[PDB]
Formats: C-alpha cells, structure tokens, sequence
C-alpha cells in the first residue's frame, strides 16, 4: 500500500524557517519523486517543487527559488522541504504527493498521484 | 435531346503549379501532444 | 463522377464506376512510404566538454529537417496538381460511343438526334450501349 | 487571479449531467495533459482524471475529461450526493516553467437556489476614537455555499485590507459568509461612498456607505 | 492576347482582358515568399585553436547552398513549364458562343456562316456575343 507520512503540525514566528518532512512506503522510492502543493486557508493548490528520488535533482516554483529546499534521503526512503524566512502568506496545509518522474528534465510530462494527508 | 456529364469548396490546399487552390482535403499533418517517456516497439530500450 | 440525360422525357442521371474506382488513396500511400534517417544525439559528445562540436551537431540536425521538409512540400505540391489538372475524360468515353449522329458541344455535352431515358442511359453507364438500336452510324 | 480560470460554482439537481470548464491559454491547457483533483473538506485532494482523458481504479465512468485547444472540461453525469466537493484542473505551464491550478469549481447537488442577503456596516464612532476602522459586510441565506466578494473606493476597486471567511452552513442548510475592508479613518474620510458586492451564482448584490451620511 | 475577323468587311482586331488580368505576378510573388536560415559563424569556434570544427562549419554551410539553391532551381523550371504550356483557353470560349453554326478548323479558328465586323467583334471580346440577331441556333 503506497503511503506517505509526514511530520507533526508546526507552528513559527514569521522569519524563521521550517523542515517539513515526508517518509515513504510501498513503492520503490528511488525510481518516483516527490512533489510538494500548499494550500492557503480556504483558497487554492499551489505547486511548489519537485524532487527526485534517484538523483536529488531538483524543480521549484519561480516564485519560491530562494526560500525553499528540498532534500531527500535514500535510507529512510524520506523527503525533506525546507521553506526560510516565513511571512504570513505561508500559513498553509503542505502536501507531498508521489510523482511518477524521477530522472529527465522535470517538464510536466508525467503527473503525481497519491497526497499525504 | 441534350447530355451533358456532371460543389461548395471551402478546404485549401497547396500545389506548386496552380498556386492555392479551393477543393474537400486529406490532411498529412498533425501537431503532437508531450506525453511521457515509454518502451520504443521493436527494440531493447536502455 | 456520371452522366446526365435532359428532355421532354424529364431528367435522368446515372453514375461511372470506374471513374470513381480510379479516384487519390494510391498516391497517399505513395506518400506515406516516404523514409529518413533518424538524427539522435551523437555518442562521443558530452555537454560539458565539447559544445562547440555540439553546436554543430544542432546545426546539421536543423538543416536537415529544413530540406526534407521542403522536398516534401514539393512532392505534395505536384501530387495536388495532378489531381486537380486531371478533373474531361468521361467526355471522350461518352464521345466513343455515339457515331457523328451527335455534335461536339464543348460545354461537355452532345446533342443526340433520338431521346434518352434511364433505362438508356445506365447502358452508356455500363458501357453497353451500341445503337443501331437507334439507327444512326456506328463506330 | 488564478493561470487557469474554473467557474467558482457548477450545480445540477440529482440525476443530470452537470459540466465544469477550465480556461487557459496556449503555454498550458493547449500544449499539456489535463488532470482533475476532487477534494472534500478538510481531505487531501485525490486524482480524478489523467492525462486530459483517463480514469484512475475506483474512478466510475460518471466523470469523463474533454479538451479542446487551451480549455479544459469535467463532466459529471448521474449526479450523486457523495459528488458534492471541490473540483481542480491542472496543467503544466510552459512559460512559468512550474504546474498550474485552476481556482476549483464547489459543486453543490437539495434545496431551491436562493441569493444571498447582504448588510453593510459602516465602522462605529467607538471604533474610529481608537483611531481604527473597520467596514463589516454580512451575508447570509444564499444557496448553494460559494460567492465572491469585491470592494470599491467610490467606483474603483479596493484589494488590500480585505479579508473573506470561507461560507459556512447555517442554522436552515443555507450558507453565511463575512468579508471585512480595514481602513485608517484617513482613508475612509477620503472617499464619497464604499461598496461591497457579493456574487452569486452569476449575480450580484450590492451594498454602499457613505462617511458622510448617518 | 485577342481575336481577329476576315471577310471583305477588312480585317477586324479585339483583345480579351481577363485573359491578359490571369497572366506570372502571382507564381512571382509566391516564390519570392521563400525564407531560409541565416548561416553564420558558430560562437565557440576559435580560429587558432579548433580548426577541424571549423572546417566542419565550413562544410556545412557549402553543403546547405548547394541543396537549397538545387531546389530553388527545381521550383522556377516547374512554374516556368506551367506558364508556357498553358499558352488555347480563349480558342475555348469563342466556341461558347457560336452554336454549330461554326467548324472548329483546328487552326485555332472557326467558320462562320455570317459576317463578323468591328462592332460585332467587340460584343464577343465582352462575352455579350450571342446571336438570335445573325439567327443561328443558340447554345
């Protein structure tokens, strides 16, 4: 059963920075990718970033290059979003989905499927 | 008695001699959609 | 494509088979068997290294698909006009078979000197039709 | 606001075929795959329809994906219950080089369409001693749950200081919501009259004050 | 081009307009339409240092001038076959206008039974000719 989990609800003082973390199960995570979408209170999906899970190669938003990271670790088949210097814009709900690209150009050519709760 | 031997023409098409014509047309072209990476028929794919 | 009968007998028409038989599809196919070459990423190349060798490699694929597309265009462009040019024959089978005892409009038509009804007219369609039944010249 | 442009509310009686549209442009819709998101409250979003056309395992044959050139469309026949939900469209987009979502379209299926009653409060003489101001605009009984709001400064519109509660279901299944423009009273002594209009359903309801009357 | 009358009337001239408006501009214009890509020096070369490249470049750029100017070649030769060979259609549309009142010669020419002058010639330049008036059967 493919799954994901992430970590605990947080809360920050805008400026500061949060690890948003994502482990996997059910599939095999080097050959898929992780995608992250944020939803404002009561508003629509917002696409983040992408990342590998074969390469580590990375894709983020225009809008977030420079405040965000992703990383992600083999061994604990788990991934990583780091966003810095939190305004009040950033309140939201962090989705990671499965993505089913993990090495090529990231171009929109294939689609993420499953969403972490 | 008179016989004789025997319509609306609104597709063009090109043709080196007679310039743009109007004619009904067969189409040879198509413009593709980006899909996904797949296994390429006859042959091994690496 | 067929043939029309005009006349106090109303008007008839009738359809050529072997005209429309004969109408395009193989011509498309003749089209379609067209082959080229494949153009991929040359093997020796590498990004970082050689770009310049690479921007040529980029150059020749361009240009190749550049002529092939024009010779291409040509070879529709000469096909279309066949099939146009060639829309006049059905005229000189119609023609075969009459004798003199019709004149050469130009408009495409004769005037034949008996009337023609639907019965008469689908044995010009079948080709059958030979009058001494209607005495006038034969060819 | 949004890249791809989903009507705010789609809606059918129980049995018919309702359709929600998508609108882009050539960099998105017209070069890219489709896909389709259904999300209930407070629930992940979950994969409806991919590649423009396809159905996901547990999909039923009810939801079917159309496209043609840079617009998108969700059908949904046999209108069910379990179908009222949130609808998303997305697409990759070629000049902003990241995905792209629609706004999402509520679906409501139970009840006669009703417009919303809308009440504006101009800010108290309390409120402005503290050197504040708040404009307060209620609305109340409009079904089904989905309007958009919009402020204007006499004629021209107002974006910031704005603030919208998501509707919430009230005491008869009907649907409440609250928007609030915050001013200084500088502003707000600035201005001949402001207005606040609530659509609904294709229509709209308007509501205005004026600093100057009591 | 135009139509010429014989008799002991004189010899009468007229020209035909639509025939000379068909009448080259437009096959002009279509292949001064033609664009190419422009062919110029490659931005990572380095005289002194890649020369092989370079001679590659060289090569190239031959290469494409040669093919392209073939094909502009081939395109001329074409429309300049369709503007000799379609020199015939106006032979054509005097017959329109006649009846069988009139034998084709072959020669481009006609027979007919009454007399044609000036006035009369203009009146078939401007397609108007149909005569009831020389009483003759009408098409």
């Amino acid at each position: 059963q493919v799954q994901l989990v992430q970590s605990g609800a947080e809360v920050k003082k805008p400026g500061a920075s949060v690890r948003v973390s994502c482990r996997a199960s059910g599939y095999i995570f080097t050959e898929s990718g992780i995608t992250w979408v944020r939803q404002a209170p009561g508003q629509g999906l917002e696409w983040m970033g992408w990342i590998s899970g074969y390469s580590g190669d990375t894709k983020y938003a225009q809008k977030l290059q420079g405040r965000v990271t992703m990383t992600k670790d083999t061994s604990t088949t788990t991934a990583y979003m780091e966003l810095r210097s939190l305004r009040y814009d950033d309140t939201a709900v962090y989705y990671c989905a499965r993505d089913v690209q993990y090495s090529g150009s990231y171009l929109g050519a294939y689609y993420f499927d499953y969403w972490s709760p | 008695d008179r016989i004789c031997t025997g319509s609306n023409s609104p597709h063009v098409v090109k043709t080196a001699t007679q310039g743009e014509v109007n004619v009904g047309v067969i189409p040879l072209t198509t413009t593709p959609t980006k899909s996904h990476f797949a296994n390429l028929k006859g042959t091994e794919t690496r | 494509h067929g043939y029309t009968s005009h006349g106090a007998h109303g008007v008839a028409v009738a359809a050529d088979l072997k005209s429309t038989q004969e109408a395009i599809t193989k011509n498309l196919n003749s089209l379609s068997e067209l082959e080229v070459k494949n153009l991929q990423r040359l093997s020796g190349a590498m990004d970082e290294l050689h770009n310049e060798i690479l921007e040529l490699d980029e150059k020749v694929d361009d240009l190749r698909a550049d002529t092939i597309s024009s010779q291409i265009e040509l070879a529709v462009l000469l096909s279309n006009e066949g099939i146009i040019n060639s829309e006049l024959a059905l005229e000189r089978k119609l023609k075969k078979m009459l004798g003199p005892s019709a004149v050469e409009i130009g408009n495409g038509c004769f005037e034949t000197k008996h009337k023609c009804n639907q019965t008469c007219l689908d044995r010009i369609a079948a080709g059958t039709f030979d009058a001494g039944e209607f005495s006038l010249p034969t060819f | 606001q949004s890249v791809l442009t989903q009507p705010p509310s789609a809606s059918g009686t129980p049995g018919q075929r309702v359709t929600i549209s998508c609108s882009g442009s050539s960099s998105n819709i017209g070069t890219n795959y489709v896909y389709w998101y259904q999300q209930f409250p407070g629930t992940a979003p979950k994969l409806l329809i991919y590649r423009s056309y396809q159905r996901p395992s547990g999909v039923p044959d009810r939801f079917s994906g159309s496209k043609s050139g840079s617009s998108a469309s969700l059908a949904i026949s046999g209108l069910q219950s379990e179908d009222e939900a949130d609808y998303y469209c997305a697409t990759w987009d070629d000049s902003l080089n990241g995905w792209v979502f629609g706004g999402g379209t509520k679906l409501t299926v139970r009840q006669p369409k009703a417009a919303p009653s809308v009440t504006l409060f101009p800010p108290s003489s309390e409120e402005l001693q503290a050197n504040k101001a708040t404009l307060v605009c209620l609305i109340s009984d409009f079904y089904p749950g989905a309007v958009t709001v919009a402020w204007k400064a006499d004629s021209s519109p107002v974006k910031a200081g704005v603030e919208t509660t998501t509707p919430s279901k009230q005491s008869n299944n009907k649907y409440a919501a609250s928007s609030y423009l915050s001013l200084t009273p500088e502003q707000w002594k600035s201005h001949r009259s402001y207005s606040c209009q609530v659509t609904h359903e294709g229509s709209t309801v308007e509501k205005t004050v004026a600093p100057t009357e009591c």
